[PDB]
């Protein structure tokens, strides 16, 4: 439970844990899909793919190292996992790929083979992963003509028109030192890693800063991807949520826990202490749903996603769900809040403390890049337990009550009513 | 064309410097319509109800 | 318009306030119209004719 972070020439962040069996090392840059353009959209995802290319991956496999990368909206990460003893050989492969081979990975035979793979990759996503496809379009319409609208995997049209030069241009503008953080998770000590880093000098493009842009903004709107050939309807609906480092960061996440997630086929899920379940189970309004409180640097999204085969009652699904959310402003109970606290801790714990260091790296990296530090799991619980019904009400009355929404859906959505009908349900009539 | 590239709505969208601009106008209109309707309904109801009160020709002072 | 946000603050006007304002309107509006009407017809009214009579 130690969050150590020091700065020499580069900012080093680590979180050591005795028993772990393995150690993960990697660099996390403060720029992701939110930094791209509509035309070079997908460059970051492309970088990730060559970094994991058969060539670069085989070089690490001989050495007994495993590679992992993750492209997000606000950040980007390249991670190498190793045994606690080879904590130095991971750094050799890291530097060898970001300075030495930052020209060998970009060969005309490797690039074309990779491009052909991310194309079949992004295509497969759009053709079959409907729930994530819908969630991606939700960001697209909610944050249209703004940084958060760009999809992480990039679009097919911007991808196929991408060249080696675009990779370089992005790398020379974002893979900078002032826009990076070296992260180490597993079991290795902070002093053990910082020494191996401060050993090898050479700045390489120091003092250089990444380009600036315009602030992200939420726009109440919708995108309907109707497709009657699909056997279900997948929808996602949300309001402007909370950005990371917001006073209500936790109040929002708790609010989403109150309604939680559901799976009609799992006996135990049908028994949860969620009032909404009394309404949706009678006629089986859906196969599943899940609420979320997505947070990013400039903004976020609070809402839910759902999947259903009850195509003639989608209006009841949306109506009952929105009536429940109305409650947060006027009648949420003490016990609902308390149930949420307990469940929020359990989920927040299971995330922050998993038996996998690669997840730890992403969580640590993403946090330190935005606030310059990481809030300890024990510190979070103190904030969570401090939330009162009055807090949730004040939050809901500002973020949910009579506020614009963003909608996205695909499949048999003929039954999903017009925007104004959904929007009207964001409140209730009163004397 | 990619579905992720939202068409242009610039001609319709208001340059958001005053977030609750359209809301305040809509709610004032809706509120004023509700006001004048209620007064109209009240006047209509009273007109019909008063037609049943003693007629001008039957108020003879004996 | 910030004039709206001072009284109702981003929320719509509620029925009670609408009904209350309607009763007020009815009285005010009627006097305003009757006044204008009688003034516009000054000289023609019975009130005016009675003033010119003495019996
Ligand atoms: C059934 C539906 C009918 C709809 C007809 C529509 C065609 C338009 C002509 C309407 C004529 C009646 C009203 C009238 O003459 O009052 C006139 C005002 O009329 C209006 O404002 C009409 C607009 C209302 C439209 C409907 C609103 C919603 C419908 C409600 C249904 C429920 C004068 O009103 P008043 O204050 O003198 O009062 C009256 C007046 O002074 C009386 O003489 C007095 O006795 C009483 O006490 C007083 O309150
Ligand atoms: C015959 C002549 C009759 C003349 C009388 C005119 C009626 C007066 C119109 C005033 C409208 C007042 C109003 O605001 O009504 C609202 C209800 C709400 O309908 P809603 O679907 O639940 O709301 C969506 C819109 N909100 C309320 C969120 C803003 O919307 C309604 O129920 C309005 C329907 C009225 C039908 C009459
Ligand atoms: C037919 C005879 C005519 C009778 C009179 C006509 C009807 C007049 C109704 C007047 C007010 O009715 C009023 O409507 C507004 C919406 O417009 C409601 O407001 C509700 O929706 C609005 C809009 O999303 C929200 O901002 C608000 O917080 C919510 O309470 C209010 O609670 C209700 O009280």
């Amino acid at each position: 439970a130690e969050v150590t972070q020091l700065s020499n020439g580069i900012v080093v962040a680590t979180e050591h844990n005795p028993s772990a069996h393995t150690a993960s090392v990697g660099v996390v840059f403060g720029s992701g899909a939110a930094n791209e353009n509509p035309y070079n959209n997908g460059v970051s995802n492309l970088w990730k793919n060559i970094f994991l290319s058969k060539e670069n991956s085989a070089v690490a496999a001989k050495e007994g190292l495993a590679l992992s990368s993750n492209i997000s909206r606000d950040f980007q990460s390249y991670i190498v996992s190793s045994l606690p003893g080879s904590t130095d050989k991971s750094l050799d492969f890291l530097n060898q790929s970001f300075i030495q081979q930052k020209a060998n990975l970009l060969s005309s035979s490797n690039f074309e083979a990779t491009k052909k793979s991310v194309l079949k990759q992004v295509q497969d996503f759009e053709d079959n992963d409907h729930p994530n496809r819908v969630l991606e379009h939700l960001h697209s319409t909610a944050f249209q003509n703004t940084p958060l609208s760009l999809p992480t995997r990039g679009t097919l049209e911007s991808l196929e028109n991408l060249v080696v030069a675009d990779l370089e241009s992005f790398a020379n503008n974002h893979f900078l030192n002032s826009n990076a953080v070296v992260v180490g998770t597993g079991n290795i000590k902070h002093e053990d890693l910082v020494n191996s880093i401060e050993s090898k000098n050479l700045s390489l493009q120091t003092g250089t800063k990444p380009v600036l842009k315009k602030k992200a903004a939420f726009l109440g709107s919708e995108v309907r991807l109707r497709d009657d050939t699909l056997p279900k309807a997948w929808i996602s609906l949300a309001v402007e949520g909370e950005p990371v480092n917001s006073p209500n960061y936790f109040v929002a996440k708790l609010a989403a826990q109150i309604f939680g997630s559901y799976n009609a086929f799992e006996p135990a899920s049908r028994l949860q202490g969620i009032k909404l379940l009394d309404n949706i189970q009678e006629y089986q309004l859906c196969d599943n749903f899940n609420h979320f409180s997505l947070s990013y640097k400039d903004s976020g999204l609070w809402g839910f996603s759902t999947a259903t085969r009850n195509v003639t009652m989608i209006d009841d699904l949306i109506h009952f769900t929105l009536k429940q959310w109305n409650r947060l402003t006027i009648s949420v109970t003490d016990t609902e809040v308390e149930r949420a606290k307990s469940l929020l801790k359990l989920q927040l714990g299971q995330l922050y403390e998993s038996g996998n260091p690669v997840n730890d790296a992403n969580l640590l990296g993403a946090e330190v890049l935005i606030k310059g530090s990481k809030l300890s799991l024990g510190e979070a619980f103190k904030k969570i337990d401090a939330i009162t019904v009055k807090d949730v009400k004040a939050w809901a009355g500002k973020r949910l009550w009579d506020q614009d929404i963003a909608i996205a859906g695909t499949g048999q959505i003929e039954g999903l009513l017009d925007y104004m009908r959904i929007r009207s349900d964001m409140s209730m009539m009163r004397w | 064309k990619s579905t992720y590239r939202t068409p242009n709505f610039d001609d319709v969208l208001k340059e958001n410097n005053d977030a609750d601009k359209g809301r305040s106008y809509a709610y004032f209109m809706v509120g004023a319509m509700g006001l004048l309707s209620s007064a109209g309904a009240k006047s209509t109801v009273e007109t019909f109800i008063s037609s049943m009160t003693a007629t001008a020709d039957v108020l003879a002072m004996a | 318009s910030s004039l709206y946000k001072t009284f109702f603050k981003r929320n719509a006007v509620f029925v009670g306030t609408i009904f209350a304002g309607a009763f007020v309107f009815q009285t005010v509006f009627d006097t305003a119209i009757t006044s204008w009407y009688e003034n516009h017809n000054k000289g023609k009214l019975w009130k005016d004719v009675k003033a010119r009579i003495a019996a």
